[PDB]
DNA sequence: CGCATCCGTGAGTCGAGAGCACAATTTAACACTTTTGTCAAGC
DNA sequence: GCTTGACAAAAGTGTTAAATTGTGCTATACTGGGAGCCGTCACGGATGCG
């Protein structure tokens, strides 16, 4: 699931200088805490509490301070696909966007008419790379927009 | 009733001249009775 | 400096150009430039031109370039700048006052630092970000990284309180809103005169 | 939703009587504050510019009891004494 | 109904309606059976919002899919 | 601490380096303290010596 | 639809003014004054309506004594 | 640290045989000055040394209303404090010491100067309190806190905690985007409060030609006393001797013409055409 | 208070009363029967903002017959 | 010539002619000019009023130039009279009708 | 010298929506005195 | 109508006790940040890199 593979990417973690590390894993939501009208009229948000179980490792003995902890309350989705914040009920529209990938394409030059072509790297987070063909017939380059 | 409206480049001794009194302290308005600090933004 | 230290001077900052511009004579300046430009042909005929447009403005005229260096900058009154107790106690600021604060902030550690005698770096550090801040204040985020606030909207600086569509020329000096106006749906009436 | 900030008949004939200051500043900036007949003028005052001004009459020299700040030599003061700091002074000196 | 089967191209990460020209907002032939190409709002925001289709399917990866029937020989 | 007014430090063109004649990019280190300036030499020293 | 003159009819005569610009709110939810844009402008210009235009831009928007005197007279 | 304990000492002396005159050798007095440059090279380059430890812990505290660099300048001035006091002689290293007194500074610096409106540090104190009470007791408890647990936890009566609460409140930006486009902000929905209401301004400049012209004219010289005790002629509201100082009317007999001229000015006839004018 | 309104409270005997009214009143243009009422008080739970004692909603119902410039499709 | 003119610089038609005129009976070396075509942009904002110029478009380069400048308005141009809330120099605003 | 990068500017007009220890400065709090007004009989 | 006189009821000062606030100090050792970066799109014009 998204929250479970949240907590992985977040987890192991370890100090700068390794020598104790922590982890995360297995949330649980357990029961709305109200219900759909109650929070409409009381003017609360319509959410559920949500419980990770939080494990602490001491590299130097081999310790485990494992136990749950409390994260807060995560809002839910009722049956109609809303979500009710502050008694006030909202939606969560999807987003078109340009997926991540390699792109390629050409255009034609000004001075020289000659074919050029690109390709850029689009990543979810990271530097930008993209290669190039200038009209010199070279092959270049540009990396983190340098 | 104008006649012209002259635009220039303002000198210190202009800046010091437009001034009633020198700001220094960063204070607005003290957290109660809500009035303005001395010598400071809001200055009376 | 140890080997000629009274041959010579040399210094930083905004000092060093205010040093500058008072020993620099603009009527040989400009002698020089008509010169370039009569007898040069290439880029430096351009570039004499060029920098005679702004040389001639100071020649020609009874002021002096020495305004380019301020020593006191003012203090827009509050009223322009209000600090509104906002239904229910909240406050409501201009984060132009805000801008204001900071400089004031830097303006004091600096008379610190110089009173106590703080090794150079540590007062050339104060003396760039002082620079920054009145920088930041007259044109926000024109040179390096807008400032901001809460969130990550940038502040709001002089220059942007005019400078374009939004602001007062073009929102409160040429148009503005109206008394004794109204606003409704039309629908037609056949049996009306044209007047 | 709606702020606030923090109306007399206007009359120029009649208006409380005042009497005019006169303040010299280090710098030899003249100032004048109109004052009420009650006087009990300061023998300084704050002008414009930032800076203490005295009275041009010369009279009432304040007896200026301020304290000067605590510098570094009272700091060191407090966790050494003085024949220590003499026994370093001198085994300096030597070299 | 309709505003939950909404799809907009703004917000954080997209587009900006004063940087988006004719051919992000024009009907592409992909459009067919996943994004309606009548329903978007007519003002300024003409074809960066539009509507899902009845039958569309989003894929994990967040591409939309559409069905067909298999006809062989 | 003197701080120069920035429509004229830089304002494509920069109105300081045209009246100087100091590149922005050179001006630009002087005034943020990155760089020293020589505001005055003395040439008749110089030669006796 | 819900396009009903009811909710959309007000007038203003005077009514609350802003902090700094002095000049009347705008919005129905308030006692709003309908914007005199620039094009209006222009329009009184080509007319060669000079006192409407100067009344307009001072008197009723943020000549703040004249306001009053003007309710007076 | 000796060598700048020694050239604090040298200049002390000169100072203090400077009074006294008793011209010294040149090789002294030349030596002593030099104890004293060397001294204060010794404390500068203490300063540039620790610049990192300062600029260390000064990035701990950033993304709380101030900036980084800031930061750097005020944990460096807590470290020049730290080197003025600083002793050699207990034998710790330099960092222990130093750093209590750099994020004392970095700290102080914070709570004068994070805010708008300053809070003096005694309340910040009460404030940062509160909130690690609260965040502690989240925890545990799972829900949110009520009021009156902080104030029992805090030794303190609940009122105090809200009043504390509300002192927490930050001012808001009066430059905004409310609009969702970059059309309209804040500042243009905030009616002003002390503009002159028209309507008003002309009910009230009729009642004051509705009243000065008419009752007080029927009153013949009656109308003075009324016009001094209630200052309608001048702002200044006049007590019954400030009558008699001057003119030779008595004191009783003041307050009689007023209760009189009271009594008689409220007839109907002429007490209903102002009474139109009291809300 | 003013001088004026100082005679006029004496000649009417009427208290400068401590408290101005600042009671929620219909806004401009509004009508309709009032359909519910709900309370909010801090004394009975009723865990408000801080500050705040109590909270009173009152909801008003109108029922809108077509008209002249309503808006049909 | 022995013109005020600078060299390269756009000048009115109006007064290069006027200048050119009033320097020959004394000077005797008119300066010489080439006819010029320039958009409505640059038209607009090459005019004599800072104002106008200013409420028109980059009112930040607008201002600088005027200060080192220091050039004075003359409050006529119907663009400058509606800021300035005087009526405007033209239909019922002129003096002749006024 | 000349080419590629970089920068500023423009975008319809209305609408609806961490803590303690002092020392110094200011405030409430009470007591008391002076000024103001009130009631009574008076000729 | 115009005074005199005997009394509560407020306007003003004095002096204390209390609340608020401005500074200073705390000794294991600790020593260069982190947010980056997202389709206009065309137009000139200045800059600066090689």
């Amino acid at each position: 699931g998204g929250l479970e593979e949240v907590l992985a990417e977040l987890s192991p973690i370890e100090d700068f200088s390794g020598s104790m590390s922590l982890s995360f894993s297995d949330p649980r939501f357990d029961e709305v805490k109200a219900s759909v009208d109650e929070c409409k009229d009381k003017d609360m948000t319509y959410a559920a509490p949500l419980f990770v179980t939080a494990e602490f490792i001491n590299n130097n003995t081999g310790e485990i301070k494992s136990q749950t902890v409390f994260m807060g309350d995560f809002p839910m989705m009722t049956e109609k696909g809303t979500f009710i914040i502050n008694g006030t009920e909202r939606v969560v529209v999807s987003q078109l966007v340009r997926s991540p990938g390699v792109y390629f394409d050409e255009t034609i030059d000004k001075s020289t008419e000659k074919t050029l072509h690109s390709v850029k790297v689009i990543p979810g987070r990271g530097a930008w790379l993209e290669f190039d063909v200038d009209k010199r017939d070279t092959v270049g380059v540009r990396i983190d927009r340098k | 009733f104008f006649d012209e409206l002259r635009i220039g480049l303002a000198t210190a001794d202009d800046i010091r001249n437009w001034s009633y009194g020198e700001v220094k302290k960063p204070e607005t308005i003290n957290y109660r009775t809500l009035k303005p600090e001395k010598d400071g933004l809001f200055c009376e | 400096q140890d080997r000629y230290g009274e041959y010579f001077t040399g210094a930083m900052g905004a000092e060093s150009i205010k040093k500058l511009i008072e020993n620099f004579d603009i009527d040989a300046e400009a002698e020089s430039l008509r010169e370039v430009i009569r007898s040069g042909k290439g880029q430096k005929k351009l570039r004499a031109l060029k920098r005679l447009k702004v040389v001639a403005a100071f020649q020609q005229s009874g002021n002096s370039p020495m305004g380019m260096v301020l020593d006191a900058v003012p203090v827009i009154p509050p009223e322009l700048r209000p600090m509104v107790q906002l239904d229910g106690g909240r406050f409501a600021t201009s984060d132009l006052n805000d801008l204001y604060r900071r400089v004031i902030n830097r303006n004091n550690r600096l008379k610190r630092l110089i009173d106590l005698g703080a090794p150079e770096i540590i007062v050339n550090n104060e003396k760039r970000m002082l620079q920054e801040s009145v920088d930041a204040l007259f044109d926000n985020g024109r040179r390096g990284r807008p400032v901001t606030g809460p969130g990550n909207r940038p502040l709001k600086s002089l220059s942007d309180l005019l400078k374009g569509k939004q602001g007062r020329f073009r929102q409160n000096l040429l148009g503005k809103r109206v008394d004794y106006s109204g606003r409704s749906v039309i629908v037609v009436g056949p049996q009306l005169k044209l007047h | 939703l709606r702020g606030s900030r923090l109306y007399e008949t206007d009359r120029n004939h009649d208006l409380a009587p005042r009497q005019v200051a006169r303040y010299r500043t280090d710098n030899g900036e003249e100032f004048d504050v109109p004052f009420a007949d009650d006087a009990e003028i300061p023998g300084t005052w704050l002008c414009r510019n930032g800076l203490e001004g005295t009275l041009i009459e010369g009279d009432v020299p304040e007896p200026k009891k301020v304290k000067p700040p605590r510098t570094h030599w009272d700091m060191l003061l407090e966790r050494r004494s003085v024949e220590e700091l003499e026994e370093l002074l001198k085994e300096r000196l030597d070299l | 109904l309709t505003h939950k089967r909404r799809l907009s191209a703004l917000g954080p990460g997209g587009l900006s309606r004063e940087r988006a020209g004719l051919e992000v907002r024009d009907v592409h032939p992909s459009h067919y059976g996943r994004m309606c190409p009548i329903e978007t709002p007519e003002g300024p925001n003409i074809g960066l919002i539009g509507s899902l289709s009845v039958y569309a399917r989003v894929n994990p990866f967040g591409f939309i899919e559409t069905p067909y029937r298999k006809v062989e020989n | 601490a003197p701080v120069t007014h920035i429509w004229y430090f830089k304002g494509v063109p920069s109105r300081l380096g045209y009246l100087l004649d100091l590149a922005p990019k050179d001006l630009e280190k002087i005034i943020y303290f990155a760089a020293y300036v020589i505001t005055s030499v003395d040439d008749e020293m110089r030669h006796n010596e | 639809l819900h396009h009903l003159v009811d909710d959309k009819i007000h007038a203003r005569s005077t009514g609350p003014y802003s902090m700094i610009t002095q000049q009347p709110l705008g919005g129905k939810a308030q006692f709003g004054g309908q914007r005199f844009g620039e094009m209006e402008c222009w329009a009184m210009q080509a007319y060669g309506a000079a006192y409407t235009l100067q009344e307009l831009l001072t008197i009723k928007s943020d000549d703040t004594v004249g306001r009053v005197k003007v309710y007076e007279a | 640290a000796k060598r700048i304990e020694a050239g604090l000492y040298a200049t002390q002396k000169l100072a203090e045989l400077a009074e006294k005159g008793e011209k010294l050798p040149v090789q002294q007095r030349r030596d002593m000055q030099w104890i004293c440059r060397d001294g204060d090279r010794a404390k500068n380059h203490l300063l540039e040394a620790n610049l990192r430890l300062v600029v260390s812990l000064a990035k701990r505290y950033t993304g709380r209303g101030m900036a980084f660099l800031d930061l750097i300048q005020e944990g460096n001035l807590g470290l020049i404090r730290a080197v003025e006091k600083f002793d050699y002689t207990k034998g710790y290293k330099f960092s222990t010491y130093a750093t209590w007194w750099i994020r004392q500074a970095i700290t102080r610096a914070m709570a004068d100067q994070a805010r708008t409106i300053r809070i003096p540090v005694h309340m910040v104190e009460v404030i940062n309190k509160l909130g690690r009470i609260q965040r502690e007791l989240l925890q545990d408890l799972g829900r949110e806190p009520t009021p009156e647990e902080l104030a029992k936890e805090m030794d303190i009566t609940p009122e105090k905690v809200l009043e504390i609460q509300q002192y927490a409140r930050e001012p808001i930006s009066l430059d905004q985007t409310i609009g969702d486009e970059g059309d309209s902000q804040l500042g243009d929905f905030i009616e002003d409060s002390e503009a002159v209401v028209a309507v008003d301004a002309v009910s009230f400049t009729l009642l004051q030609d509705q009243l000065q012209s008419v009752l007080e004219t029927l009153s013949e010289r009656e109308a003075g006393v009324v016009r001094l005790r209630f200052g309608l002629t001048d702002g200044q509201p006049r007590t019954l001797d400030e009558i008699g100082q001057v003119y030779g009317v008595t004191r009783e007999r003041i307050r009689q013409i007023e209760s009189k001229t009271m009594s008689k000015l409220r007839h109907p006839s002429r007490s209903q055409v102002l009474r139109d004018y009291l809300d | 208070l003013t001088p004026e309104e100082r005679l006029l409270r004496a000649i009417f005997g009427e208290k400068a009363r401590e408290v101005r009214d600042t009671s929620l009143k219909v806004p401009h243009g509004e009508s309709g029967k009032v359909i519910g009422i709900r309370v909010f008080s801090r004394e009975d739970d009723d865990e408000l903002p801080a500050g705040v004692n109590e909270l009173v909603r009152v909801y008003v119902a109108q029922k809108r017959k077509i008209s002249d410039g309503d808006k049909l499709a | 010539g022995s013109t005020e003119f600078l060299p390269g610089s756009l000048t009115e038609r109006a007064e290069f002619e006027a200048e050119n005129r009033r320097v020959v009976a004394e000077g005797g070396e008119p300066a010489a000019g080439r006819p010029v075509l320039m958009g409505i942009t640059k038209a607009s904002l090459a005019t004599d009023s800072w104002l106008s110029a200013a409420s028109f478009q980059e009112t930040t380069r607008v201002l600088t130039d005027a200060a080192i400048n220091c050039r004075s308005d003359k409050l006529n141009g119907l663009k400058e009279n509606v800021i300035i809330g005087k009526l405007i120099p033209a239909g019922t605003g002129i003096s002749r009708y006024r």
